[PDB]
């Protein structure tokens, strides 16, 4: 089971970034996973999730609208495009899962995030 | 309200939670030390957009409704509001659909913190 993000970097106000996960170890197709973020120094936000084969997805209501996420099941990874990038975005992103569902606190497994500037 | 350790153990008792599918009594008096600290009150937002409630932190995603969450299946047919009463029946009727579904295995704190351990210490010294 590994969960490795990838496309963090610099950006200014506005743009745009699409972030990657790489997911192996587990079955993807069907698997819920989310994203899930730690501004500096906020707690762990829920950024957004994707559930099921059905692939019914949900977000934040402070990024509705703005970010979209997607599996892109024939590389088994997990992508996450964020439009309209705003200050309050800057944080580390995380690809999270369950280990074993259902289960309380939410996603108890990421990987080690990768980290977006919005200046 | 914060339960003292006793206190929690017997209300559990009464509650019939001792040995329920087998799991002892010191299972669940620990699971809410490390889930809730002994807080009927305590309130987490979880990384998923889900909410644990109460003194044995009941998910809002499976099996209680709180209105707010993604793919909300509300299995206890629960409000998640009424969780958080001092007096733990609603949490501990909820507790038996969960444990009834993967064991304790269901609390994430359980897993990790007093599965495998000598959760009857927690227990140790209670009439």
């Amino acid at each position: 089971v590994q969960l490795l993000e990838s496309g963090g970097g610099l950006v200014q106000p506005g743009g745009s970034l699409r972030l990657s996960c790489a997911a192996s170890g587990f079955r993807f197709d069907a698997e819920d996973m989310g994203w899930v973020r730690q501004a500096p120094g906020k707690g762990l936000e829920w950024v957004s999730s994707i559930y099921g084969p059905s692939g019914s997805t949900y977000y934040a209501d402070s990024v509705k609208g703005r970010f979209t996420i997607s599996r892109d099941n024939s590389k088994n990874t997990l992508y996450l495009q964020m439009n309209s990038l705003r200050a309050e975005d800057t944080a580390v992103y995380y690809c999270a899962k369950y280990t074993s569902p259902p289960q309380n606190h939410g996603f108890d497994y990421w990987g080690q995030g990768t980290l977006v500037t919005v200046s | 309200k914060v339960f003292g350790r006793c206190e929690l153990a017997a209300a559990m008792k009464r509650h019939g939670l001792d040995n329920y599918r087998g799991y002892s009594l010191g299972n669940w008096v620990c699971a809410a030390k490390f889930e809730s600290n002994f807080n009927t009150q305590a309130t987490n937002r979880n990384t998923d957009g889900s909410t644990d409630y109460g003194i044995l932190q009941i998910n809002s995603r499976w099996w209680c409704n709180d209105g707010r969450t993604p793919g909300s299946r509300n299995l206890c047919n629960i409000p998640c509001s009424a969780l958080l009463s001092s007096d733990i029946t609603a949490s501990v009727n909820c507790a038996k659909k969960i444990v009834s579904d993967n064991g304790m295995n269901a609390w994430v704190a359980w897993r990790n913190r007093c599965k495998g351990t000598d959760v009857q210490a927690w227990i140790r010294g209670c009439r």
